[PDB]
């Protein structure tokens, strides 16, 4: 019934210390004589740490942390300082009892790194061909931590490793790829990253910013103006990343006529008593340039 | 250190299972149990506490130790039949040599 309670496996950081518990679980009424405890590495021909209930300690870095002459050895936990990559792999802990025998389990010490994760936008114009828009990196994690993208929109992500700063290390790079396009500026995008190192995978969103040329359209006119009608206002509908830094007003014929006066954005009607047939422009300036957009006015 | 044999035998024959090893200083314990779907323990020797019979008190026949720091874990087969066939290993744990391990598998044909 004696049982020896340890873990399957045991997380450890790169650098810093892990204690690898091992402790020999003897019932109440149970009588056990514990010769020696014994570590040992898989296929290492010889033993790492060693603890006689007479000699005492012997080591190949390692410390028996319960351990102790004089005390019934019962908890053969062992620290292991400055953790590295070769470090990693299966281990055995022994308990050389009377009269119940050998007892061992096999206990598997993974080797961590803490990753740092970043998010960024990356600013593109209009093209055909889809490019990266958004950028997430987990630099520095042992095992390569996984990254994944909540979008709605719909795109292909380009993942690719590169090794870390510290050996045993990887840095995760994930571009999100997307055709750019007018609705899809402003949108969210969030990058999901996954790692056994955190409790809970770390979110980060990004606003996408895609540069495009004015997106100008002009609303009011509904074909049904009568002569002498009331003094209408129409208005030039433009949407553009940068914003518009001016609003022009013209015509195919040159100049705007005495019954259309310019308001900026916006175009004020006169009332007017012969008719009348103007195909009014609005022309939108912008840093990436100018577009512009027509409307025939009609009136009988 | 780490051994494995093949050990074929008879009906009714008579076999004795040896681990030979030596010291420079002294022998921790000792055992002998068969190996199948679970690590069935035969017998346990220290050089303080002594012997441990896992079943029943006529095992003065089953096994040995012969003892210069040199020494003979034997464990004794007699009149086997295809019952008594399987993987028989011995764990010997000595100080500062550490633990040596040899599996026999016996085969009755
Ligand atoms: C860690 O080790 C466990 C037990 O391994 C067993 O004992 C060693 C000495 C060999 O005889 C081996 O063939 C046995 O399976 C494994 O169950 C476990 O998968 C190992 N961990 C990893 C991640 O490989
Ligand atoms: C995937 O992306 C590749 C470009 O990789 C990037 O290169 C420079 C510009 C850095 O930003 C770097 O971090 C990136 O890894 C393309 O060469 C490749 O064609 C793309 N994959 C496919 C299937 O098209
Ligand atoms: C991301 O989400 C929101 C997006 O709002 C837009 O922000 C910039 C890009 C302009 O286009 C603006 O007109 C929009 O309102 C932001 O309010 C929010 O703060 C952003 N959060 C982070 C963490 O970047
Ligand atoms: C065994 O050792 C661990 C690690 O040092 C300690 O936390 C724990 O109290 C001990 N367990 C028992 C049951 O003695
Ligand atoms: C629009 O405005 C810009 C800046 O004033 C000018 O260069 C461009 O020629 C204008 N387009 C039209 C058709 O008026
Ligand atoms: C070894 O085996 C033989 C039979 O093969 C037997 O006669 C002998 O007594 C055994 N050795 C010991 C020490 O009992």
């Amino acid at each position: 019934d004696v049982v020896v309670q340890a873990p399957t496996q045991v997380p450890g950081f790169l650098g810093d210390s892990v204690t690898l518990p091992c402790y020999l679980q003897v019932p109440n009424m149970e009588v056990t004589h514990v010769s020696q405890l014994t570590w040992a590495r898989h296929g290492e021909s010889g033993s790492m740490a060693v603890f006689h209930q007479t000699q005492g300690p012997s080591y190949s870095r390692l410390e028996f942390v319960a351990a102790r002459l004089g005390a019934e050895l019962r908890n053969a936990s062992l620290r292991m300082f400055g953790l590295r990559v070769e470090d990693e792999g299966n281990y055995t802990c022994l308990f050389v009892t009377f009269p119940q025998g050998s007892r061992s389990v096999d206990i598997w010490l993974r080797v961590l790194a803490k990753p740092q994760n970043t998010a960024e936008v990356q600013k593109v114009q209009l093209t055909g061909e889809p490019v990266p828009m958004a950028r997430c990196v987990s630099t520095g994690g042992r095992p390569p931590a996984q990254i994944t993208w909540h979008s709605d929109l719909g795109g292909m992500p380009n993942t690719s490793q590169v090794p870390g700063f510290l050996s045993g290390t990887v840095t995760v790079t994930s571009l999100w790829i997307l055709v750019p396009s007018s609705q899809v500026d402003g949108k969210n995008v969030t990058c999901k990253v996954e790692h056994e190192s955190f409790e809970k995978p770390q979110l980060l969103t990004v606003n996408l910013t895609v540069y495009y040329p004015p997106e100008v359209s002009i609303s009011g006119y509904d074909n049904n103006w009568y002569l002498g009608q009331n003094e209408a206002t129409l208005t030039c509908d433009a949407r553009s990343n940068p914003e518009p830094t001016g609003y022009n007003w013209s015509t195919t014929m040159g100049p705007l006529p005495p019954f259309a006066v310019a308001q900026g954005a916006q175009l004020l009607i006169r009332p007017v008593d012969k008719p009348i047939n103007t195909t009014l422009i609005c022309n939108v300036t912008n840093a990436l340039g100018a577009r512009q957009a027509e409307l025939t006015v009609q009136v009988k | 250190v780490n051994t494995e044999e093949n050990v074929y035998a008879t009906l009714g024959s008579d076999v004795n299972l040896t681990c030979q090893t030596q010291t420079v200083g002294f022998f921790v314990q000792m055992q002998w149990s068969k190996v199948t779907n679970k690590i069935d323990l035969i017998a346990v020797y220290h050089p303080q506490y002594g012997f441990y019979c896992a079943y029943g008190r006529p095992c003065e026949s089953l096994v040995t130790f012969t003892e210069e720091n040199g020494s003979k874990w034997t464990l004794h087969l007699r009149n086997m039949s295809s019952s008594v066939s399987g993987r028989y290993e011995c764990m010997l744990v000595l100080y500062p040599e550490g633990i040596q391990t040899k599996i026999y598998n016996l085969l009755i044909q």
